[PDB]
């Protein structure tokens, strides 16, 4: 069909009062909002409104990748976290990113002067900490031989990589592509009205209280696929991109602070005739969500004008910012109303955006196709989702997404870098399967057969069934037992691997392993060294649990 | 609105009422003042309503 | 203020407006019972109240 | 229903006579602490200094006629164990039982080592070896298994803190294990005092879960509850105020650093324990009653603990409610649990949370936020959707012994009341606390009234019968009773022929309001309960 677009296979995100993009959905579908303020005993109030805040921005792994403590230091945060975030984006889509080179890499960042911290001397150390850097340490750390560059406009950064992402997957000059957005600020604490910034330290969107936005902080990740190359490979899909256009408001009065009616209108439009997807189809959009007078009347103009020049004739849709939730991100904008669509999708609700009262006079919203959204409704054709960013400069991006609708013994490899990392990986995985009442081992155990690297420190566990694996987990965590299930053991065996190592011999021997299904021994062997785990109609990969990074932390000072 | 706030003042807090029970008009049925002072109300009622009822 | 007492009163409200808040009538301990707000449309402004947008009126 | 079931309680806390009392001040945020003027006349001369006590009155008092005991004996006795005896008699007979008709019952009980002996002035060879033996720690759960001729396990347990919670554990796994039909756990703390440093407050006031947290201070008090299988309990149409799901115990290891330090690590793992055991799950737990020292070091371990094991089983979010009991009363020590056991037992029973006082402003240390927990701050009243909620305790000895303990929600026209005692004033005095009782109470059903005096109240030498049709009725033969000889009503008074007014020859004959009461038999009731004398025994 129309399965010419791209599928995102995996996200990876932090944000604030989410650390990852689970509990940022329930946060925002339940009107939840991260911005903090703090009670005035905290080391001048004219008019001093409180921050919105991303927790651990600091917090690093440097061992991971081979890095000094020292480069960490020098290294940016978003840098740092870029990293952290398309590692994990990868293992949420159950790959392991060596075994997929052909992987573009778009990142987006917003330079914090963060080199500026640092003391130093034309003898030493260059530390030229570019925006092109951060997506290279990214292909070369993960080892991808797609075409990596760093993208940027202000406000619409995210949506660009999705754009280059888009023309690069249709182009078939790659397999997959790896999209990012991050704004991490380097000044520490909080602001005025007065041209912009809210009054209030809320973000009112299309309120009648609007009177303007609060800067935030964020980073993600997501990974994509052609359509058809996920459906088909049997990709594990969250959502649908239909379609992403981009182009610039030229001048016009209000050379440059401003929201162009008639630009923001040019692209909906344009998206629309790629798409050639009708407009009724579309059950919510998530718009820019400035939160000011001015802008979100220019919204719902520009957009109801390009509904207008359709059936249409009905307040049916859906229209909200998670800006209200987060705040406006720097460069991470896009990314978080990317997110909060394809989850939305995924789970088939609309969430609510908070912080409204009643409609701004000036939207004349009830002759418009949009309804704002006051509440956690639920819905149930496949449903669209549409999704506007304006930049600062004028460059504006829209696009669309598309719902994608629907044994025995098992044996999981866990592994890490340290014995402290695999422990509390097993918290995670085991917190993880507390959380749901029924879900599939034999996806669980596929996905960490392949699609998780295999390093140095190992536990394998062998298990007949879920709650039968959640014992198992509970003692290697408290590390001292006898108890069986499983095998401990670290990558040291040359004598014994490199040695053994299957030479092309491993065969009708660990062949026997799988052309019998014989368990253990081979979680014995794979305690060391070595083992294709590819042999089982085999399952799905799934979304599980990823590697928990340490985290320590590096600053200047 | 006596100094009991104890059971409920069950005893029974709040009471179900019709104002004016006491009203009438006495002058419409030929009746002294003091007639109707001496005739129970249900009575009195009960004759406007007859009136009203056929009206 | 006799002779600029409407003056003064149109001027505080002028001003209210402008900022959108409600300026707090003081030397109030408590009510005089002998108006009943309670069922009084009014109550009295004892301290303030910063407005938000929903075109606002005051009379003087 | 493979937990037991609250039956029966009796305590005395500071500013509490019984369990009633106790539950009403907790609700309205009082707080029992002490403070003195410069009205500290107990002994004198100093400053630098908290004059402030968490004293309970009346340690002293004790009713040595009615067990039989020569007031030599009383001033032998601990109060401890003199007061766990008052408590034991009365927990049974707050359950609607006579003592000893319901011999297969255990009792474990606790009590501080106050050094009651050493105030006494001899010991020398012979007697004097009997103040030894009524020195001895068997000695409480033992007199009373003696004195209400209970034939199950008695014995003593203690871990210091922790230890009414090593009575209710082992309760438990005696009344699952079949070996007894009830069991009774008590526990007390009075001391023996009269002739800031280490965690001890400042200011004598236990803030709890606040920024300015310093250190406890100290409590008496005695508690004991009657206990039974749940299955048991609702198929012998007991009375339940709450059910105890289960309780964990365990000891810190040798990892923490010194013997007075908490662990984290520990406390973690019987909270993990309880949760395996009983399969509940923690989005079920409206409250939690913590440990809630009111120290700088431990608040923060006790909740990291908890949050650690709940993070385990499902997601951040703020849905729990954590408090503790010591911030109105302080810390009572050996009867620490009992009095969390009751004050949760009570909150459950009546479905509500109750406040944590001397609280404003949070702990930064304790990262609240994040947690799933947010402290209580004022009495809010739980739902009615669900009709099962669950509560938990924790008490965490210096021993380094850690309990913890999940609870959970459970939901004619002529009548004799028989009234007995052992005297003439206490029967008298049982008249005015049941009128006084009825008074209050207005909704509250004769029938099992009578039903729960004819039963579980023993006939003792003094009786008074009385035949009614209502209450009114019966404040008014009451009242009048009272006062000393009207005569009036249907009252009778003395020190197989089925249906008729026995009272007269029950005035001292028998009956046995059993077969009265032909197939259905009313409920049994809580009603006030024995008055014993009050008479002072203490060495001089």
């Amino acid at each position: 069909y129309y399965e010419d677009s791209l599928a995102v296979i995996g996200i990876s995100c932090e944000f604030p009062g989410a650390k990852d993009h689970y509990e940022f959905w329930n946060n925002i579908k339940e009107g939840k909002e991260s911005i903090t303020f703090f009670s005035k005993e905290e080391l001048h109030p004219g008019f001093v409104p409180a921050k919105s805040v991303l927790e651990g921005k600091e917090m690093f792994d440097p061992g991971f990748f081979g890095f000094s403590p020292k480069d960490a230091e020098y290294m940016d945060p978003q840098l740092r976290m870029l990293l952290l975030h398309s590692w994990k984006a990868i293992e949420d889509a159950g790959y392991i990113s060596k075994e997929i080179p052909e992987t573009s890499v778009y990142m987006s960042a917003s330079t914090n002067s963060y080199r500026s911290l640092l003391p130093e001397d034309g003898y030493v150390s260059w530390v030229l900490a570019q925006s092109g850097t951060i997506p290279t340490m990214i292909s070369h750390k993960l080892g991808l031989k797609g075409p990596s560059y760093f993208v940027h406009a202000n406000c619409s950064s995210s949506l660009i990589g999705l754009h280059s992402a888009f023309q690069s997957l249709q182009s078939g000059e790659a397999k997959y592509a790896l999209v990012g957005g991050a704004t991490l600020h380097t000044e520490s604490s909080v602001h005025q009205p007065g041209l912009n910034f809210s009054s209030d330290g809320h973000i009112k969107a299309f309120d009648a209280d609007a009177d303007g936005m609060i800067g935030g902080e964020g980073a993600g990740a997501v990974l994509l696929k052609k359509a058809s190359d996920a459906v088909k490979d049997g990709d594990h899909i969250y959502a649908l991109l239909r379609g992403i256009g981009v182009n610039n408001d030229g001048a016009d009065k209000v050379g440059f602070y401003a929201p162009s009616v008639k630009g923001q209108a040019e692209v909906i439009q344009k998206v629309i005739d790629q798409t050639g997807i009708h407009p009724e189809t579309i059950a919510y959009v998530e718009a820019h969500g400035t939160g000011t007078k001015l802008g979100d009347p220019i919204e719902l103009s520009a957009l109801q004008s390009v509904y207008g020049r359709y059936t249409d004739k009905k307040q049916y849709c859906g229209i909200g910012s998670v800006k209200t939730n987060l705040g406006h991100l720097d460069t991470a904008a896009g990314m978080a109303g990317c997110i909060k669509v394809v989850m939305s999708l995924y789970h088939q609700e609309i969430a609510p955006s908070i912080n409204y009262k009643e409609p701004n006079p000036n939207l004349h919203l009830e002759d418009s196709p949009f309804f704002v959204a006051e509440e956690k409704k639920e819905l149930t054709r496949a449903h669209r989702m549409a999704l506007s960013s304006f930049g600062l400069g004028g460059t504006n991006t829209h696009a669309i997404f598309e719902q994608y609708p629907d044994a025995g013994p098992f044996i999981i490899p866990l592994s890490a870098r340290k014995k402290d990392r695999l422990k509390e990986y097993a918290k995670q995985l085991l917190a993880f399967l507390e959380r749901k009442t029924d879900t599939d081992l034999a996806d669980l155990a596929y996905t960490f057969q392949v699609g998780r690297e295999a390093m140095e420190e190992r536990a394998a566990f062998i298990t007949s069934g879920t709650a039968e694996l959640k014992r198992q987990l509970a003692d290697f965590i408290n590390d001292k037992p006898a108890v069986t299930g499983c095998f401990r053991g670290e990558k040291q065996q040359a004598k014994d691997i490199a040695w053994l190592s299957d030479d092309d011999d491993s065969a009708e021997l660990i062949e026997k392993w799988l052309a019998k299904g014989k368990g253990p021994k081979l979680c014995e062997m794979w305690s060391k060294g070595v083992a294709i785990n590819w042999h089982k109609k085999h399952p799905k990969r799934i979304s599980l649990p990823v590697y928990p990074f340490a985290k320590e932390p590096y600053w200047p000072k | 609105e006596s100094g009991i706030s104890e059971e409920l003042a069950p005893g029974f807090p709040a009471k179900s009422v019709l104002e004016g029970k006491e009203m009438f008009d006495p002058g419409f049925f030929g009746f002294s003042p003091k007639d109707a002072e001496y005739m129970d109300p249900q009575l009195r009622m009960l004759l406007l309503h007859s009136w009203k009822a056929i009206e | 203020l006799d002779t600029a007492a409407g003056m003064a009163g149109c001027i505080k409200v002028v001003m209210s407006l402008y900022h959108q808040e409600i300026a707090p009538s003081i030397n109030y301990k408590e009510p005089n019972p002998n108006l009943h707000l309670e069922d009084s449309p009014f109550f009295v402004a004892e301290e303030k109240k910063e407005l938000t947008r929903e075109a606002h009126r005051m009379a003087l």
